[PDB]
RNA sequence: AAGCGGAGAGGUA
DNA sequence: TGCTGCTCATCAAAGCTGACGGCGACTGCCG
DNA sequence: CGGCAGTCGCCGTGTACCTCTCCATGAGCAGCA
């Protein structure tokens, strides 16, 4: 049983669709951790789901010495499995750090399974 | 990824429109990743296509009355379910005729979906016997429609790269001599925009 | 402006080597072209 | 006419005489021009340099 | 004005009974506005003498 | 044998 | 376990408001 | 279809010289004591 096929399945399960956030450099882990915080506060957990930053680790050579480093996939990216709702909506957008939600035209887009999947299996 | 020079673009008046003859609101689009454009589209094969096309769209509204008719009963059913104390037993008549329209917002429900569809293969077929070359295709869905459907017959894309495209794919010897042509023979506001 | 704009591309070919999906990529570029148009002409158009 | 000017524009009057003097010969099609004023600002920048 | 964003931002992210005014106030946009002023501005001015 | 660029304010003919 | 030296990043945005004439694209707008 | 008048944006607005001041920060992440 391919593992990929199995975590796609289980993201199936779960509801909702996936959207990506621009975020800044250095700043991935602390606008995880005040999303999570905010989202338990204001009692919008019917909305957001689950707030993740794929990460891998890469062998950085420090004077030739071979280190795992842990290295963000997507530098400024974020990935959040929510509904679009506008409560949702504002929450996510005016939280420190979110500068907007990256998609076509004006209209934000839902990433495919597959992409998504394909950022998400252990790989560092 | 190819850029523009900024000098040839933004400038009054916009030199890069007068060349592709687009306005600057839709090259502000464009560029700056906010806008489909459709850059060739090869009339041949979309000439002797034509019949079985849109024999396979009547299908698919066959289709679409399929599951119609199907509805239809179903709701004519649950309606009879109502009714089956309507006017024969003791319940207040205010809520066992206001299902009546409620009834008949379900009957105007499979419409909906009905008419929908309609619309989305009739306006998909127009755009695809409508497609000319430098034209703006905003709301996707649209562009999705028409690169899964007819996934051939034509090329479009975004950006830079596109605009690079349509500067390649022009004739400037037969642009010259139509814009001569309208100066020599015309009146009103095309002379002077020729000009 | 020299700085901001070799950091911009290196960043847009990292993201394009590694199979990233369409909707980062081509904000990446709509980033870089931003960036290239404010190098030669700095507030012709938006913010400086 | 056959004289390879944009209609609309401004030329320098030598120049004018000048093809025109050089159009009737192998052939025949005189251009139509008409005297202009110019302000000081406008006859600045349409220089030839 | 500018510290009551960040105090009001900063209230939103932390844990219920460990906050503290001695940890809610930043007092360094105060003195940077203040330095800002004092110096390098256009009504305080060089003296005549 | 080794540097000297921006912003603001006040004055002189 | 807490002061303090070393490092790094451009997407920010709530504030701003006392210029005035010339010239052209243009754009919604009316008929 | 056919014009059309108000609007919005960009261009320009004197020469030479003297004196003084100031020029990014906030968080993060080691490196100790």
């Amino acid at each position: 049983v391919d593992p990929a096929a199995a975590l796609k399945a289980e993201l199936r399960s779960k509801p909702g669709d996936w959207y990506v956030v621009h975020s800044y450099a250095g700043y991935e882990n602390k606008v995880k951790a005040n999303l999570e915080t905010r989202v338990q506060n204001l009692d919008v957990g019917d909305y957001i789901f689950q707030v993740e930053v794929p990460t891998e680790e890469v062998t950085e050579i420090k004077n030739g010495q071979r280190k795992q480093v842990n290295r963000k996939v997507l530098p400024g990216y974020i990935l959040v499995r929510m509904d679009l709702t506008d409560d949702s909506w504002a929450a996510v957008r005016n939280t420190p750090g979110v500068t907007g939600f990256v998609g076509a035209t004006s209209r934000p887009s839902a990433l495919a399974l597959d992409d998504v999947v394909k950022f998400l299996l252990p790989r560092g | 990824a190819p850029v523009t020079h900024i000098w040839y673009f933004k400038g009054v008046p916009s030199r890069l429109g007068y060349l592709l003859d687009l306005a600057p609101k839709d090259l502000e689009k464009i560029i700056y990743f906010a806008a489909y454009v459709i850059t060739s589209v090869d009339e041949e094969m979309r000439h002797n296509e034509l019949s079985t096309l849109e024999a396979e769209m009547a299908v698919e509204r066959k289709a679409v009355e399929d599951q119609r008719d199907g509805e239809l009963e179903a709701r004519a059913q649950k309606l009879e379910a109502d009714l089956a104390e309507l006017e024969a037993e003791g319940a207040k008549a205010d809520a066992r005729r206001k299902v009546r329209d409620g009834g008949e917002r379900e009957m105007r429900q499979i419409r909906d979906r009905a008419q929908r569809e309609l619309d989305r293969l009739e306006d998909i077929w127009s755009t695809f016997t409508k497609l000319a070359p430098k034209q703006l295709i905003v709301d996707e869905n649209l562009y999705r429609e028409l690169v899964d459907r007819y996934g051939e017959y034509f090329t479009g894309a975004m950006g830079a790269e596109s605009i690079q495209k349509l500067i390649e794919n022009f004739d400037i010897d037969a642009e010259a001599e139509s814009l001569r042509d309208v100066i020599r023979n015309g009146k009103g506001q095309k002379k002077l925009r020729a000009l | 402006l020299y700085r901001r704009v070799i950091n911009r591309n290196n960043r847009l070919k990292r993201l394009i080597d590694l199979g990233a999906p369409e909707i980062i990529v081509n904000n990446e570029k709509r980033m870089l072209q931003e960036s290239v148009d404010a190098l030669f002409d700095n507030g012709r158009r938006g913010r400086p | 006419g056959s004289t390879e000017f944009l209609p609309g524009s401004l030329i320098d009057r030598a120049e004018f005489e000048a093809e025109n003097r050089r159009v009737v010969a192998e052939g025949g099609e005189p251009a139509a021009g008409r005297p202009v004023l110019m302000g000081i600002t406008k006859a600045s920048l349409a220089t030839d340099s | 004005s500018r510290m009551e964003r960040v105090v009001r931002e900063r209230m939103t992210t932390q844990d219920v009974e460990a906050i503290t005014p001695q940890t809610l106030i930043n007092i360094r946009p105060v003195v940077a506005a203040i330095k800002e002023f004092f110096g390098t501005s256009q009504l305080s001015q060089f003296m005549d003498q």
